[PDB]
């Protein structure tokens, strides 16, 4: 019965600079007020609990500081390892809420997706089922928009989309978009395309192709 | 291969130089560790013993700071409580009068709230002012007829002040009230800052001693093994145990920490009962109104006999389950001290293939000595440390005459009276 | 030092009963509170039990009022919590947490191991080639199809451990009719298509079914 | 939408921007670089106040953008040119939310080369 919120969902910034996460309850909470920090697919630490008192093990770097329903969460200097997702908690009513994390991502340079089509197989047309695939490789920011053209016919429900996490070499995100079609559905149109637009790009590009080569 | 400990002392963080391949042959140590790592490994000894120790006791700091915050925040919002409620109950039935006089009860609470956070020390005095302000103003209402200009800018020192034996224009609420709320007042003070002091207590008091004729010596137990042999030989109960009592024969709180917990439950399960609080918290409307029906009918004696002069955040959690949660807590607490030992050799030690004998002060020779003893009676038969003629140390025996005086600062208050 | 291992199965159709243990060790069970808390495949956790240092207190989340029960076992040093008539919404990673005395704050949590609900079956997945698409356009990509399988984990690789730069293997995707699916694509000169050889062979270790297969271009 | 003239290699200068007047502080305007010869090329995103700011690879460090909430209008400062930066500046508005790379409305824009 009880809400929790946290701003932002996702925040860029480079190795060495400042940031502050705020979170933000319905309620009124006097120092009742935990943070966490999660890495991907482990378990989270403990940061700083009591609002404002900070965890044994846990950098000089981190702080936090609130009282009454606004709190916020600062890392003086970002060290590399700080790169996670940050949690809010409650510790005051009986169903303790937490808030939706703060994803804190590496910041880089600009760069255009690289876009890609896959024909569906042969050996899959047999079964019935085609799924054309829309491959998305190194580009950054993670924000983009994929769109599904069948002889230029916008599509919606057939397609799902999985981005990779962020590379270790060029801090760079790769998604892809799988239409899913039968074979019967599949055999009445001739060309399918998928357009990306990126921030990266002047315009949105396209790739196409045909069936039969 | 003592090389074997090259490797253990780089995880530790070692300039590996001068120790991987060399052994030659108020002290300690009878080795391939050097004279210079001697006097550095004790002081990197004596470390996880104060970081074992204070993280084994972390959770009664954090427990009694988290019920302290959780009741301090909880006496707070009562008090706010009832002073919204006195304001309803009193506006629906006159109609005549309190329509735009209900600024005193701001003043009322506002001052009752400086008794409790400590912010004053004066009550007596404070609730003379509150019966006064309402003494001016209901007396007219009676005597509509007359109008006062009163006496300097000031009337008196607060009107009638009561004092030199006036016939009490409410004979007895402003005494009755008195005892009812100045009982309330402290008891729910000495509970919150008993509280307190149990934090600042256990919190100073899991700083561990220096005691260098315990730290040396010490490097013996678990130290001097990595400098001569391999360190895979984890010292056994045996030896620990005595060790950790000889160092912790001082702070033998125990006989004046189990009174503590008892005052804090005697006082609190008089307080959550009622007649402490919640009864107090009608009882200010009930006796107000019962001081002016005195006054309606006995206002022809007094009246006559003073022609002379002038005349948002979540609701406060149910006390009820805010104490046995805190009964909870604290059962966990009692036998702590007594328990402090075996968790200590019970963490890094595997105690709980190889073999069952382990590490002595001399060799890996067989033990089997005795290790219960807690206090300077029963630790003056130590046989691994020099424990004082008076077990407690000149600052923990400190924490024995300021840090349980509150237990009878909280029964006293318990029973009415204080200071 | 302060481990908390959970253990316990997590494949079981709508009905099952699971029951997970977290074996304590590195300090005294007895004195803290602990407590069971989720991940869903979501961002947020969300929180189910927690129970006393003595088991006297015990609390249940408004989502597992009835079906769910929490016990302790302060000799064996293992917490429990009893799964029974899981809906499919209770399809999360489970975690268990020390209280570390201050109210609802958990410094200790487990690695953690996850509880699936599904009416689906052990299945194999099929896997189909993404053929590359093209004198030398840039750097051509190919890919390669891992379609209908379950459970979760599958591994591809390329080359058998010798090709792994540029090399992306997305995350797999739960489709509508409850299997998963996800493919591995990889960058290469436009000039290799005819001198080198790529095989992706994909691994579902549930289903024992290893498939090597050959991306060739036309 | 400033010009000064032609200035010589390694110089800086500072430009502007103004083609639909419309209430939009919250959506975040963009500028591009594009010389005949070539398509346009990016160089700087003016992401909404507070949600950061993300340049191109060609100009990191040199170029650099700002805006206003209140005045809605946008600016590009310009630093350390190289010769081979001469091209028409145009930035363009992102009509949706969530930052899907759409530029659906473009401007001219104000070039100046360089000596």
């Amino acid at each position: 019965d009880i809400q929790m919120t946290q701003s932002p969902s996702t925040l860029s910034a480079f190795v060495g600079d400042r940031v502050t996460i705020t979170c933000r309850a319905s309620q009124s909470i006097s120092s009742w007020l935990a943070w966490y920090q999660q890495k991907p697919g482990k378990a989270p630490k403990l940061l700083i609990y009591a609002a404002s008192t900070l965890q044994s093990g846990v950098p000089s770097r981190f702080s936090g500081s609130g009282s009454g329903t606004e709190f916020t969460l600062t890392i003086s200097s970002l060290q590399p390892e700080d790169f996670a997702t940050y949690y809010c908690q409650q510790l005051n009513s009986y169903p303790i809420t937490f808030g939706q994390g703060t994803r804190l991502e590496i910041k880089r340079t600009v760069a255009a997706p690289s876009v890609f089509i896959f024909p569906p197989s042969d050996e899959q047309l047999k079964s019935g089922t085609a799924s054309v695939v829309c491959l998305l490789n190194n580009f950054y920011p993670r924000e983009a928009k994929v769109q599904w053209k069948v002889d230029n016919a916008l599509q919606s429900g057939n397609s799902q989309e999985s981005v990779t996490e962020q590379d270790s070499k060029d801090s760079t995100y790769s998604l892809s978009s799988t239409l899913t079609l039968s074979k019967a559905d599949y055999e009445k149109h001739k060309v399918y395309a998928c357009e990306v637009t990126h921030q990266g790009l002047s315009s949105p590009v396209t790739k196409s192709f045909n069936r039969g080569e | 291969s003592c090389a074997e400990t090259r490797q253990v002392l780089g995880a530790r963080g070692y300039s590996l130089n001068l120790i991987p391949p060399a052994l030659i042959t108020l002290r300690v140590c009878p080795t391939c560790c050097s004279s210079e790592t001697e006097q550095r490994l004790i002081r990197e000894t004596e470390a996880t013993f104060r970081g074992l120790v204070e993280d084994t006791g972390s959770f009664l700091v954090h427990t009694l700071a988290a019920r302290h915050r959780k009741f301090d925040e909880f006496f707070l919002e009562m008090l706010s409580v009832a002073q919204h409620s006195l304001t309803q109950l009193f506006s629906h039935s006159y109609g005549r009068l309190y329509a735009q006089h209900a600024l005193i009860f701001n003043g009322l609470f506002s001052r009752l709230r400086d008794f409790y956070g400590e912010t004053g020390e004066g009550l007596d005095d404070t609730l003379a002012d509150f019966w006064a302000q309402l003494l001016e103003r209901v007396f007219p209402l009676l005597h509509p007829q007359y109008s006062f200009p009163p006496d300097y800018l000031l009337c008196l020192s607060r009107l009638a002040s009561s004092t030199d034996g006036s016939l009490q224009p409410f004979g007895d609420s402003p005494r009755r009230l008195r005892l009812q709320i100045t009982r309330t007042l402290v008891a729910a003070r000495a509970f919150v800052q008993g509280l307190e002091t149990g934090r600042n207590v256990v919190s100073e008091a899991l700083k561990v001693p220096v005691s260098e004729g315990c730290s040396q010596a010490l490097m013996r137990l678990i130290g001097c093994p990595l400098c001569r042999g391999v360190p895979s030989l984890m010292p056994c109960q045996g030896f620990c145990l005595n060790v950790v009592r000889g160092c912790l024969s001082s702070r033998g709180l125990e006989p004046d920490w189990g009174n503590y917990l008892d005052g804090l439950l005697i006082l609190a399960d008089k307080l959550q009962g009622p007649f402490s609080f919640e009864l107090t918290a009608e009882s200010i409307g009930v006796k107000i109104s019962e001081g002016l029906m005195y006054l309606q009918e006995n206002s022809a004696k007094v009246s006559a006999q003073v022609f002379q002069e002038c005349g948002t955040t979540a609701a406060g959690t149910n006390l009820h389950r805010l104490v046995w949660e805190l009964r909870e807590r604290l059962a966990r607490m009692r036998g702590f001290w007594a328990r402090l030992s075996l968790t200590v050799c019970g963490d890094s030690r595997m105690a709980a293939l190889e073999a069952a004998p382990c590490w002595t002060g001399a060799g890996r020779g067989r033990y089997l000595p005795p290790v219960v003893g807690g206090s300077p009676a029963e630790q003056v038969n130590n046989p691994e440390l020099k424990v004082d003629a008076s077990g407690p140390d000149v600052p923990t025996r400190r924490r024995r005459l300021q840090l349980r005086a509150a237990t009878a600062r909280m029964k006293t208050a318990a029973l009415g009276h204080d200071l | 030092e302060v481990q908390l291992v959970e253990t316990g199965g997590g494949v079981v159709k709508p009905g099952g009963s699971l029951r997970l243990s977290c074996a304590a060790s590195g300090f005294t069970f007895s004195d803290y509170y602990m407590s069971w808390i989720r991940q869903a495949p979501g961002k947020g956790l969300e929180w189910v039990s927690y129970i006393s240092s003595s088991g006297s207190t015990i609390y249940y989340a408004d989502s597992v009022k009835g079906r769910f029960t929490i016990s302790r076992d302060n000799s064996k040093n293992t917490l429990y919590l009893q799964m029974n008539s899981l809906r499919a919404e209770d399809t999360a990673v489970y975690y268990c947490a020390r209280e570390s005395g201050y109210d609802y704050v958990f410094d200790y949590w487990g690695q953690g191991t996850l509880v699936a609900v599904s009416s689906a079956s052990t299945k194999g997945p099929s896997v189909f080639p993404l053929a590359p698409s093209s004198t030398s356009g840039g750097t051509a990509a190919l890919g390669c199809l891992v379609k209908d399988y379950f459970p979760e984990p599958v591994t591809v690789s390329w080359n058998s451990g010798a090709l792994t730069s540029g090399v992306h293997t997305f995350p797999a995707v739960l489709q509508s009719s409850g299997l998963y699916s996800l493919s591995s694509v990889v960058t290469v000169p436009s000039s290799s298509l005819g001198t080198q050889t790529y095989i992706c062979n994909v691994n579902h270790k549930p289903s024992n079914t290893k498939v090597d297969k050959k991306v060739e271009p036309k | 939408x400033s010009g000064g003239g032609x200035v010589q290699x390694g110089x800086s200068l500072x430009l502007s921007c103004x083609a639909x007047x419309x209430x939009x502080x919250x959506x975040x305007x963009x500028w591009x670089r594009q010389x005949p010869g070539x398509x346009r090329e990016x160089v700087x995103x003016x992401x909404x106040x507070x949600x950061x700011x993300x340049x191109x690879d060609s100009x990191x460090g040199r170029f650099t953008x700002s805006x206003d909430x209140x005045x809605x209008x946008x600016x590009l400062q310009x630093x350390x040119l190289x010769x081979x930066d001469x091209a028409x500046y145009y930035c363009x508005x992102x009509x949706x939310x969530x930052x899907x790379x759409x530029x659906x409305x473009w401007g001219x824009g104000t070039x100046v080369t360089v000596s």
